[PDB]
């Protein structure tokens, strides 16, 4: 009765863009991406791999209030490294162990019976 | 091949017990999430009710209709509704089925999913039809009748995703476990007199070695193995689960990727 | 105007209004509407 | 989930957990009082009638009741009758403010001083939301 | 009511379980542990489902109308 639709959790709305992006202006080289329509699922998987480049000196991620699918990404990478790219090999990192994820799973799959 | 490492242990039409090694805690993590609620399915969606003398509610019946697993193997050829261009639905985002049901004999009349009949074009796509693990073929009871009774009514099965209603969900139950000796200090076990005589055992240490007394706590140490169990309804088979989740995961990782390119333009 | 299923018995008496109470053949008053045409849809959640 | 609340799975509540059925009845007769008096029910209109709800009775068949397969909401006029007052006046039977639902079924019989009369029963189904008690 | 289409606990399709179960019990003698065993009911969420319900559309279906 008061209740919000439940596509409202990965479908967008009017003028929602997916990432947003904010110059953090607490720490210099910071940035704090906000995750629209999203939850652990991304945001846990990313900050972990981010956790793995040894130039990112902070990571972390958060869901502000659980009634609302969204969470906010806050990223210090070392001086001339620009955070966006250490999210963007971050996520490319992540695709490369999925994909030999589902291959490695097939061939192995391709040896069983029943 | 090359990073994450699989290895199966037990497999079957439902069942895919394996071992996840070279991965982080995160990624098998959420790989299970997105198993749970987010490969997409189709289910029914929609009941146009003509006729329901029965015993039972229309919303009633129209709820069980929706928990009903149909088959959603050739899912990624059919359309969200919400994305078709047609108004309503269509024979390109949504099948549709019928139920006709009337008790003739003096005994009770049972209604199951194999009553259910596809009405709509599925043109050759491999879809909508109920799973039927039940041995003598009638999987699920959807009602029941007495003598005069009647239920007519119509289905409109949708692709749907978990998040949205638990009926889309290809999931079930799904086993997880890593470190069975708590290697990792993970836990701090409860105990009355002795952790290890009143903690039982985990099936999942045979696969391991057991710590040392001579040996002290290895803090360099993270997670690696994992052991998990896939079970699966059926609407999807049980391989396909795990691949699609692996696949869906992916994919939602990429869009972020491509999401950073979008804003780049000036 | 319209149709009333016997309550107790089954039928469609279509009686109207002035003749009043109750059924056919049944002889018990208790009538029941019948159930509309311009059928429902239900969200199947 | 604390002081006394809880935490719900929100998966296992759409598989149909603490769900229930919620049928409400109203009820309604035609007038109780004179010789050439006598409330009518019908679908009033708003001509020379006025004194109508708020609420659409465009869900009132002819004789001034809802056929049960009718989604009902907000203000709908459910039972429709007039105290005709020397055109006429409304006493038709709103659906409460605040419920909503669907007509379940229409008792319509005499009563034992030969008055018609009228039961009409909505039924809502309701799923457990945050704040039930339990 | 009648048998739940799939478990709260995790959804498992048991819907197409009741008969079977009441078969196991009465026609083979079985006891209901084993009886849910042997329908694959394995873990115990999916396993109250069956256990601890209660067919009352037996009853509802006693009524004429
Ligand atoms: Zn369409
Ligand atoms: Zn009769
Ligand atoms: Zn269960």
């Amino acid at each position: 009765m008061n209740a919000p639709d439940r596509f409202e959790l990965f479908l967008l709305g009017e003028g929602e863009s997916k990432l947003k992006i904010d110059p953090d202006t607490k720490a210099p080289n910071a940035v704090v991406i906000t995750f629209e329509k999203e939850d652990h699922t991304l945001g846990n998987l990313i900050r972990a791999e981010l956790l793995n480049d040894r130039k990112v000196l902070f990571a972390a991620y958060k869901v502000e209030h659980p009634f609302f699918a969204r969470f906010k990404l806050r990223i210090q990478t070392t001086e001339g490294y620009d955070p966006k790219d250490a999210l963007k090999n971050a996520c490319n990192s992540i695709i490369n162990k999925l994909g030999a994820l589902k291959t490695n799973f097939e061939t192995e799959w391709n040896l069983q019976t029943l | 091949e090359e990073g994450p490492q699989v290895k199966i242990r037990e497999a079957s039409k439902d069942n895919v017990d394996f071992i996840l090694s070279n991965v982080d805690l995160a990624m098998a993590n959420s790989l299970r999430r997105v198993m749970i609620a987010e490969i997409p399915t189709l289910a029914i969606d929609s009941v146009e009710v003509e006729t329901n003398t029965t015993v039972l509610a229309d919303e009633f019946i129209a709820h069980r209709l929706g928990l009903i697993p149909l088959q959603s193997m050739d899912i990624e050829q059919l359309e969200y509704s919400r994305d078709c261009f047609c108004e309503d639905h269509c024979d390109k985002c949504s099948v549709v089925l019928t139920l006709q049901a009337f008790g003739e004999s003096e005994s009770t009349t049972n209604v199951y999913s194999k009553d259910l009949v596809i009405v709509s074009n599925l043109m050759g796509r491999n879809i909508g039809h109920p799973i039927i693990q039940d041995k003598e073929g009638n999987g699920v009871l959807i009602c029941k009748l007495r003598k005069g009774q009647e239920l007519k009514l119509t289905c409109v099965a949708k692709k749907g995703i978990a998040k949205e209603h638990a009926k889309w969900g290809p999931a079930a139950a799904i086993e997880f476990e890593y470190d069975p000796w708590n290697k990792l200090k993970h836990t701090d076990y409860w105990y009355e007199q002795d952790s290890a005589k009143e903690w039982p055992q985990s099936k999942n240490c045979e696969y391991e070695d057991p710590p040392n007394e001579g040996d002290p706590f290895d803090y360099k140490a993270q997670a690696d193995t994992f052991y998990m169990n896939v079970e699966s309804v059926g609407s999807i088979p049980v391989d396909q689960v795990v691949v699609r989740g692996i696949d869906t995961l992916q994919k939602k990782v990429a869009s972020i990727l491509l999401a950073l390119t979008q804003m780049d333009q000036d | 105007t319209l149709k009333y299923i016997c309550a107790e018995c089954s039928s469609k008496l279509s009686l109207s209004r002035t003749d009043a109470v109750r059924c056919k053949d049944c002889g018990h008053r208790i009538l029941l509407k019948a159930r509309t045409k311009r059928l429902v849809q239900f969200e199947a959640r | 989930n604390q002081e006394d609340s809880m935490i719900m799975n929100q998966s296992s509540i759409d598989r149909g957990l603490f769900r229930s059925l919620f049928f409400r009845s109203y009820m309604d007769q035609e007038k109780k009082y004179g010789m050439s008096i006598t409330e009518t029910f019908e679908k009033p209109q708003r001509t020379n009638t006025l004194r109508m709800k708020h609420g659409t009775y465009d869900k009132l068949d002819d004789d001034g009741l809802i056929a049960p397969g009718v989604r009902v909401s907000g203000e709908d006029v459910i039972i429709g009758k007039t105290t005709p007052i020397s055109s006429k006046r409304d006493a038709s039977t709103p659906l409460r403010s605040t419920e909503n639902g669907i007509v379940d079924q229409v008792l319509v019989t005499t009563n034992q001083d030969g008055l018609k009369f009228v039961k009409v029963r909505v039924r809502t189904t309701k799923i457990p939301q945050i704040g039930d008690k339990f | 009511m009648i048998v739940p289409v799939r478990c709260f606990s995790c959804g498992k399709v048991v819907g197409d379980k009741w008969e079977s179960y009441l078969n196991l019990l009465q026609e083979d003698e079985l006891d209901e542990g084993t009886a849910l065993s042997r329908l694959g009911l394995k873990r115990y969420c999916c396993r109250r489902m069956i256990l601890t319900h209660v067919d009352l559309i037996e009853k509802f279906l006693r009524y004429n109308p």
